C-alpha cells in the first residue's frame, strides 16, 4: 500500500 | 524470510499540448511487480495481480484507485511548482519519480526506509537514514525541504513507514512469500568461437535462472581471470527468467585449460563447466 | 539531465535454423522516458513488435523491453533501432547469434 504524496 | 522490501516506483510525465501528464504507480515486492496504476486509460484503476485481487477484495482496491487518482493530480501541480522553482518554459516535457517503501528483516521490524524523489532524472530530495531529515539536492528542492520540515513531513513518514508500510510487509508473508517459489537455478553452457590466428572464444552461458542476481568467472588453473573478461548486462528472457554470458579469449589448443563457475543463490552450490567438444 | 541508452539484441532462446524463437531487443539506462524502438529484419521493419510497460531502475534510468517472433534461418539479418533525445541519430544494434 503506497503512502498519500505531499506537495513539493 | 531474510530481509524483504514492499517498494513502490512513481513516475508523472508532462506533455505539454499532447494531453494530461502520464502518472504510474508501479509496486514491488522483493523486485517483483504486483501491482500497477496506469493514468493513461478512459477509466484506470489499480491493477493488482490476482494473488493481491480478491486476498484483499474489491473495495479496497476501489479506495487505492481513488488514493491513486489523488497522488495522480497532486503530482500535476507538483510539475507546475516545478517549472516555477527552475524556472523553466511551461513547452516542454518534465518527469518527477519517486521511489517509496520500506524494508523489514527477519524479526518483522523496519530496516530501511525509502522516499526519494527526482527530477528529469536527477536527485531532488530524500528523506535521510535517520527517518527524521532530508537531503535536498539543489536549491530547488531546498524549498521542498523547508516546506515539509515545517509540516513535519518526515514524522509523517516514519508513521507510514513503522505502520503500513511494515504491517502490509508483515501481512504479505506469512501469506504466501513467492520469490523462493520463484527461484530457477541457472542451467549453463560453454559455446565455441573462432577468433583470428591462434586465439579462440570460449563463451560461458547461464541461462532460465530467477532472480537476476548472479555471478559468472574463468578461471585459468585456479584464479579468477580478473581482467580480458567480456560480460553483458544481465538481461531478461521475457519469460520471466533472465540471462548472462562471460567469455574470454585462449590460446588454440587450450580450451581445456581453463573453467567456468557460476554462482547463484538457486544453486546447491556453484557451478562448474568447461569447453566440450564433440567426439 | 539526459542519458543514452544501451541496446542488447539476443534470443528467448538458444537459436537454431528454422526452430521459432522469439527476438529481444533489450533498452536501459535512458531518460527521459520517451524512446521509439523498432526491430528491422533484413532492412526493413517488423510490424508486429511487442513492448513490455517501462520500469525505471534505483539510478532513475528507465527501462523497457521490445520483442518479437522469428524463426532463425542461416542468413536473415536483424536489428534494432532506437530513436532518443539523447541522441543526434537513431542507434542501431545487430542480432548476433553468438552473443
Amino acid at each position: 500500500e503506497i503512502i498519500n504524496f505531499e506537495k513539493l | 524470510m531474510g530481509p524483504h522490501s514492499l517498494r513502490y516506483f512513481v513516475t508523472a510525465v508532462s506533455r505539454p499540448g499532447l494531453g494530461e501528464p502520464r502518472y504510474m504507480e508501479v509496486g514491488y515486492v522483493d523486485d517483483t511487480e504486483f501491482v500497477r496504476f496506469d493514468s493513461d486509460a478512459e477509466n484506470p484503476r489499480y491493477e493488482p495481480r490476482a494473488r493481491w485481487m480478491e486476498q484483499e477484495g474489491p473495495e479496497y482496491w476501489e479506495r487505492e484507485t481513488q488514493k491513486a487518482k489523488g497522488n495522480e493530480q497532486s503530482f500535476r501541480v507538483d510539475l507546475r511548482t516545478l517549472l516555477g522553482y527552475y524556472n523553466q518554459s511551461k513547452g516542454g516535457s518534465h518527469t518527477i519519480q519517486v521511489i517509496s517503501g520500506c524494508e523489514v528483516g527477519s524479526d518483522g521490524r523496519l530496516l530501511r526506509g525509502y522516499q526519494q524523489y527526482a527530477y528529469d532524472g536527477c536527485d531532488y530530495i530524500a528523506l535521510n537514514e535517520d527517518l527524521k531529515t532530508w537531503t535536498a539536492a539543489d536549491m530547488a528542492a531546498l524549498i521542498t525541504k523547508h516546506k515539509w520540515e515545517q509540516a513535519g513531513e518526515a514524522e509523517r513518514l516514519r508513521a507510514y513507514l513503522e505502520g503500513t508500510c511494515v504491517e502490509w510487509l508483515r501481512r504479505y508473508l506469512k501469506n504466501g512469500n513467492a520469490t523462493l517459489l520463484r527461484t530457477d537455478s541457472p542451467k549453463a553452457h560453454v559455446t565455441h568461437h573462432s577468433r583470428p590466428e591462434d586465439k579462440v572464444t570460449l563463451r560461458c552461458w547461464a541461462l532460465g535462472f530467477y532472480p537476476a542476481d548472479i555471478t559468472l568467472t574463468w578461471q585459468l588453473n585456479g584464479e579468477e581471470l580478473i581482467q580480458d573478461m567480456e560480460l553483458v548486462e544481465t538481461r531478461p528472457a521475457g519469460d520471466g527468467t533472465f540471462q548472462k554470458w562471460a567469455s574470454v579469449v585462449v590460446p588454440l589448443g587450450k580450451e581445456q585449460y581453463y573453467t567456468c563457475h557460476v554462482y547463484h543463490q538457486g544453486l546447491p552450490e556453484p557451478l562448474t563447466l568447461r569447453w566440450e567438444p564433440p567426439p | 539531465i539526459q542519458k543514452t541508452p544501451q541496446i542488447q539484441v539476443y534470443s528467448r532462446h538458444p537459436p537454431e535454423n528454422g526452430k521459432p524463437n522469439i527476438l529481444n531487443c533489450y533498452v536501459t539506462q535512458f531518460h527521459p522516458p520517451h524512446i521509439e524502438i523498432q526491430m528491422l529484419k533484413n532492412g526493413k521493419k517488423i510490424p508486429k513488435v511487442e513492448m513490455s510497460d517501462m520500469s525505471f531502475s534505483k539510478d532513475w534510468s528507465f527501462y523497457i523491453l521490445a520483442h518479437t517472433e522469428f524463426t532463425p534461418t542461416e542468413t536473415d539479418t536483424y536489428a534494432c533501432r532506437v530513436k532518443h533525445d539523447s541522441m543526434a541519430e537513431p542507434k542501431t544494434v545487430y542480432w548476433d547469434r553468438d552473443m
